[PDB]
């Protein structure tokens, strides 16, 4: 089905962590929780397509919520 | 009925359905002085959560971005207390589209609920950026929804301006781009 990409990026630091994910309650609750833990210097955003958002280049693609959490916390 | 909206699979009904009603009990025509930062951030956390859960967004034939609560916090701190709420928190849901011409975008002016920010010849403080951003707002208690329009020509320099950049610096880079002096990422690193 249709997928989006959840993105983590530190303001004023180029590049992001990206995970292809399904929009829904599970993703939304994961993102809200992760944003709280990471603090306000990190942005958790959702985009449709990486090619539409050059502001997040380069994209460090990951393959799980666990890897996304770990890599986002390293920004 | 509007050509540009038909091309991007949107209409007023869809925009209404994607609009979040504030429960703060305060008109968004008011300045930030009338809002409590903690209340605003809790509400924006809920809006961000809502947009992360709406599958319909991924099915629309145009790109979009759900801005973070961290961006909202920085905006609040930067614009408090004199900025107007509807001018600050107007891009939580933000669409992005390539338009064939800026003239097809200006037809949106016909809709009373759509505010057009025409920067196709620059912003008041010109910094090289070019494009037209529009904001739909269902009423004074709903969050606006943004749609960023750019031609391919303007999008190219906007991307390069984002990668590297006084307003005069971006303004001069735009002048060099318009003169044929910047034609690639390699050519941008010399000028
Ligand atoms: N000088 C510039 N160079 C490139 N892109 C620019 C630009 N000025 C504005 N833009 C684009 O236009 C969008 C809207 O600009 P503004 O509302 O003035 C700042 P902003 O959106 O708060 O920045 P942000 O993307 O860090 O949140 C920006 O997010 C960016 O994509
Ligand atoms: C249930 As989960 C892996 O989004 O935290
Ligand atoms: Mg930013
Ligand atoms: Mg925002
Ligand atoms: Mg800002």
């Amino acid at each position: 089905g249709a997928m989006c990409y959840i993105i983590a990026k530190r303001f004023k630091k180029s590049g992001c962590v990206a995970l292809k994910a399904k929009r829904g309650k599970e993703l939304a609750d994961f993102a809200t929780d992760l944003q709280k833990k990471l603090g306000y210097d990190i942005q958790i955003v959702a985009i449709t397509r990486p090619t539409a958002y050059g502001e997040y280049e380069p994209y460090k693609f990951v393959n799980s919520f666990e890897e996304f959490s770990i890599e986002a916390s390293r920004l | 009925a509007m050509y540009i909206l038909d091309k991007i699979g949107l209409n007023i009904e869809i925009l209404e359905s994607l609009s979040y009603e504030s429960k703060l009990g305060m008109s968004f025509k008011r300045t930030l002085s009338h809002f409590n930062k903690e209340e605003v951030l809790k509400e924006i956390e809920l809006i961000n959560n809502w947009y992360f859960s709406l599958e319909i967004i991924d099915d629309l034939p145009l790109d979009s971005r759900i801005k973070s609560v961290s961006s909202a916090k920085m905006k609040f701190e930067r614009y408090y207390p004199n900025a107007t709420y509807n001018r600050v928190f107007n891009d939580i849901l933000g669409f992005r589209v390539i338009c064939k011409s800026y003239d097809e975008v200006l037809e949106l002016e016909k809709e009373d609920k759509i505010r057009v920010v025409d920067m196709s010849r620059g912003k008041s403080n010109d910094d090289g950026f070019r494009g037209i951003h529009v904001y739909y707002q269902r009423d004074n208690h709903h969050y606006p929804i943004e749609i960023q329009f750019n031609t391919y020509y303007d999008r190219q320099l906007n991307d390069w301006l984002h990668d590297k950049f006084d307003s005069s610096c971006g303004q001069l880079l735009r002048k060099y781009y318009e003169n044929g002096k910047i034609k690639s990422a390699e050519e941008l690193e010399e000028v």
